[PDB]
RNA sequence: CGCCUCCUAAAAGGUAACGGAGGCGCCCAAAGGUCCCCUCAGGCGGGACGGAAAUCCGCCGGAGAGCGCAAGGGUAGAAGG
RNA sequence: GGCGACACACGUGCUACAAUGCCCACUACAAAGCGAUGCCACCCGGCAACGGGGAGCUAAUCGCAAAAAGGUGGGCCCAGUUCGGAUUGGGGUCUGCAACCCGACCCCAUGAAGCCGGAAUCGCUAGUAAUCGCGGAUCAGCCAUGCCGCGGUGAAUACG
RNA sequence: AAAUGU
RNA sequence: GCGGGGUGGAGCAGCCUGGUAGCUCGUCGGGCUCAUAACCCGAAGGUCGUCGGUUCAAAUCCGGCCCCCGCAACCA
């Protein structure tokens, strides 16, 4: 590699808000990150954040079964 | 919309038809004047001809259009465009 | 990109900064601060990341917001045009949906005014 | 403003009550 | 070299699963990563703001590698372009720096992507290579909102010795590439 | 007679000095069987054209027939 | 009306007509000398903004590209970058 | 079913573009008028619209009813904003046979144009203009921001 | 200064 | 034969010197007036005759076709 033009790659700690810590390399020694692959809705299983809502519509509607017969 | 504590409004005379078909024999042409009527789960699979003021609109009924009313699916005004 | 995906404005009260998230009005804003025990009167710039991720956790999970929110909103409108009911039609033509008068106004839904060589008066 | 229903002011104007102007 | 997460995971977890999956007769036949080339389309720096060495600095923080410039091969009237103008940055990541980057990419970067529903399962070369598009760059951990001046996306090409799309899919899957369908 | 149906206008707009003259008429004339003759439609909506100027617009198309193409 | 390229020109050279078609009267301080490295047009697939065409990747591609400017000859085993 | 249409054009209007403002808490001073399948206090359920009970009053007796601007206090700090409330999604309430056309209201999310308006043009000479709320007739309900009334605060200028 | 009217 | 030209609806710029179409009238929407014209405010419209070349790029440079204007066709 060329001398004098490249940034130093030092051992680096990336820390997330879920507690997961990444042992990696970067140009910044410590970095905190709001989200990671260990706590992200797509990655972490069928974590459907809130969205079971969902494909209920239309005829789970009921309420109820009260027409004259 | 109408209150939920009150009854989900069908027109009785229309609903009788829907149910009288799922026994005897489905299906046919169910010419109606009840745009007021909410589409009931038992209407699914049918084809109701809905009035628009002049003519009966052939309307298939799918699963994802239940809570609505007939009249939505038979428009009353014709536009196509302007200065065209 | 803190909460949720957006970086809520510093130097401003948290009950206000929260509103700048898609899915949060003045209501949910004040809620998720008493429900998480943060004085809404504090500036975002003066927070411990604890308070953040605590507030972040609550907010990002209680209601679906921003992107998936826009999807679900879009999908509903999408579904309406599919059937298509009258409410669905007036979305296709980009006309008022909640049965407003169109003969005048309705400009929020019809974009800018498109004047035209209409009828002429007399000589 | 007088048209914002989400205000004490706005609900006064219309002439109704609620969360933002209760009785 | 050194020891890094993804690079270890490749040799003691990925390679065998691949051998098992496809039954290779040779150690060298099994899919390797060759290189990861980052390209920043730019050209917003054609004449406008002439020099964007801020993208050069940002990319240098992301990869630990100072990117090379790409200049217009030929002049184009419609794009207001003169033959020879700086209109892009390209950096070529190989070996450890390729891993180090790809690790932070899969472990941290792709997560931060707004409305991330998974990578595209069709963006495969047809000859066993993959390309993807990033539209922002604060996605990366070393980059924040403070140090940025404008939003700048990029093009990532991951090049592998898989002869087929199928073989390549596996290699990326096992390494930790999310896929919508 | 005509070998095809059509649709044109009739504008008479003289703006020199408030003296007068302003007649506007659009029509859709279409061919007929070779034994009919002449049939005129008063297809005017509301007051778009006054009803007092109707004898003298019938009399205007009328007068045009006498000499042909 | 002088000059250059092609054809006419009958396979050496040359060869006429108020015969058939083009161009020149400049240019470059690098577009020069040398050493060193590099290889095109185009086609298919892939890729944020980014399009038919900007930049990146893969595969096919002996030269159909390029050689400031006409045409011819030459030419990557370089005269091209 | 339509009179509610929508490429567009004019009239009358309502709400605004903000700090003489906007928001929230508490705290005051009107007037005219209406009210027996009516006004409905007071309590309970509900963030609420409202619902469940339930006292009174043929009403200078009881109810609508809180007037609003204002007053004290705190927040916002000049931003398309805690300005702005259009637009759309979603869940509801009430009336009525029934709310798709085509009701109003409540709540969550949404948060558009608009930074004071070209040529032009309207009203008003005093408790007037401006501004703030209240009532009523029509009336199941309501598209009233319209109309007819009532009071609060309360200016400027008129050489000619 | 400033035209015209079946 | 020689020279010039063809561009919003009309009449004219830009052309040489390549990158940008402009001026007056007209048309359309809005004002003024009882009304009309004048007059005031604002808009819309050319894809540069047409095919090919050159060029990164052509109304503009070159060429071919098609129209038009002027001049010339003398000794005979
Ligand atoms: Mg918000
Ligand atoms: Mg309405
Ligand atoms: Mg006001
Ligand atoms: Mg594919
Ligand atoms: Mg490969
Ligand atoms: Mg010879
Ligand atoms: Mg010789
Ligand atoms: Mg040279
Ligand atoms: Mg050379
Ligand atoms: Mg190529
Ligand atoms: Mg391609
Ligand atoms: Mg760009
Ligand atoms: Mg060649
Ligand atoms: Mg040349
Ligand atoms: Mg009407
Ligand atoms: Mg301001
Ligand atoms: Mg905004
Ligand atoms: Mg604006
Ligand atoms: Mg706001
Ligand atoms: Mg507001
Ligand atoms: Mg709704
Ligand atoms: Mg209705
Ligand atoms: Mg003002
Ligand atoms: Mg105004
Ligand atoms: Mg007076
Ligand atoms: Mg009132
Ligand atoms: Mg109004
Ligand atoms: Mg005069
Ligand atoms: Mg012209
Ligand atoms: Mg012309
Ligand atoms: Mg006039
Ligand atoms: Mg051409
Ligand atoms: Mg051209
Ligand atoms: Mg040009
Ligand atoms: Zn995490």
């Amino acid at each position: 590699m060329k001398e004098g033009i490249h940034p130093k790659l030092v051992p680096a700690r990336i820390i997330c808000g879920c507690g997961n810590v990444i042992e990696t390399y970067s140009t910044k020694p410590e970095i905190y990150v709001e989200v990671c692959s260990k706590c992200h809705p797509f990655y972490t299983g069928q974590q459907r954040f809130v969205d079971t809502e969902g494909r209920v519509e239309r005829f789970q509607r009921r309420y109820g079964d009260s027409y004259r017969k | 919309p109408r209150s939920l504590k009150k009854g989900v409004f069908v027109d009785d005379h229309l609903l009788e038809k829907v149910l009288e078909l799922n026994a005897k024999g489905e299906k046919r042409l169910i010419k109606t004047w009840s745009r007021r009527s909410t589409i009931v789960p038992e209407m699914v699979g049918h084809t109701i001809a809905v009035y628009n003021g002049k003519q009966h609109v052939p309307v298939y009924i799918t699963e994802n259009m239940v809570g609505h009313k007939l009249g939505e699916f038979a428009p009353t005004r014709t536009y196509r465009g302007h200065g065209k | 990109a803190r909460i949720a995906g957006v970086e809520i404005p510093r130097n401003k009260r948290v009950d206000v900064a929260l509103t700048y998230i898609y899915g949060i009005g003045k209501a949910r804003a004040k809620e998720a601060l008493e429900k998480t025990g943060i004085n809404p009167a504090t500036r975002v710039k003066d927070l411990t990341e604890a308070e953040v991720v605590r507030l972040r956790e609550y907010v990002e999970n209680t209601w679906k917001l921003e992107g998936e929110l826009r999807a679900e909103v879009a999908a509903n409108i999408k579904r309406l045009m599919d059937i298509g009911c009258y409410r669905g039609l007036r979305h296709r033509r980009g006309l008022p949906v909640r049965g407003q008068r169109t003969r005048t106004n309705a400009r929020t839904r019809k974009g800018p005014r498109k004047t035209v060589a209409g009828k002429k008066k007399a000589p | 403003g007088k048209g914002d229903r989400r205000t004490r002011r706005g609900k006064i104007w219309r002439g109704t009550y609620g969360k933002y102007r209760p009785r | 070299p050194l020891d890094v997460a993804l690079k270890r995971k490749y040799y003691e977890e990925v390679r065998p699963e691949l051998i098992r999956r496809f039954g290779y007769q040779n150690v060298w036949e099994v899919p390797r990563l060759e290189k990861v080339v980052i390209n920043q389309g730019l050209g917003e720096a054609k004449e406008d703001a002439r020099i964007l060495e801020k993208a050069a600095q940002e990319l240098a923080l992301i990869t630990g590698q100072k990117p090379a410039v790409t200049r217009a091969k030929k002049s184009i009237s419609n794009f207001k372009l003169r033959k020879g103008m700086p209109i892009g940055l390209r950096v070529t990541l190989r070996r450890d720096r390729m891993w180090i980057f790809l690790e932070k990419l899969l472990n941290v970067a792709l997560p931060r992507i707004r409305d991330f529903r998974g990578l595209n399962p069709n963006s495969f070369d047809g000859r066993g290579n993959y390309n993807l598009g990033l539209r922002e760059q604060l996605i990366f951990p070393e980059i924040t909102y403070d140090m940025v001046d404008a939003l700048r996306g990029m093009d990532i090409a991951v090049v592998t010795t898989a002869e087929t799309d199928e073989e390549a899919r596996a290699l990326l899957e096992l390494l930790g590439f999310p896929f919508r369908k | 007679t005509i070998t095809k149906p059509v649709d044109v206008e009739g504008k008479f707009i003289r703006q020199t000095g408030g003296r007068g003259q302003y007649g506007h008429v659009k029509i859709k004339v279409e061919p007929l069987p070779r034994g009919s003759g002449f049939e005129f439609v008063n297809a005017i909506v509301g007051g778009v054209i006054p009803k007092e100027y109707i004898p003298a617009v019938q009399k205007g198309i009328e007068e045009a027939m006498q000499s042909g193409p």
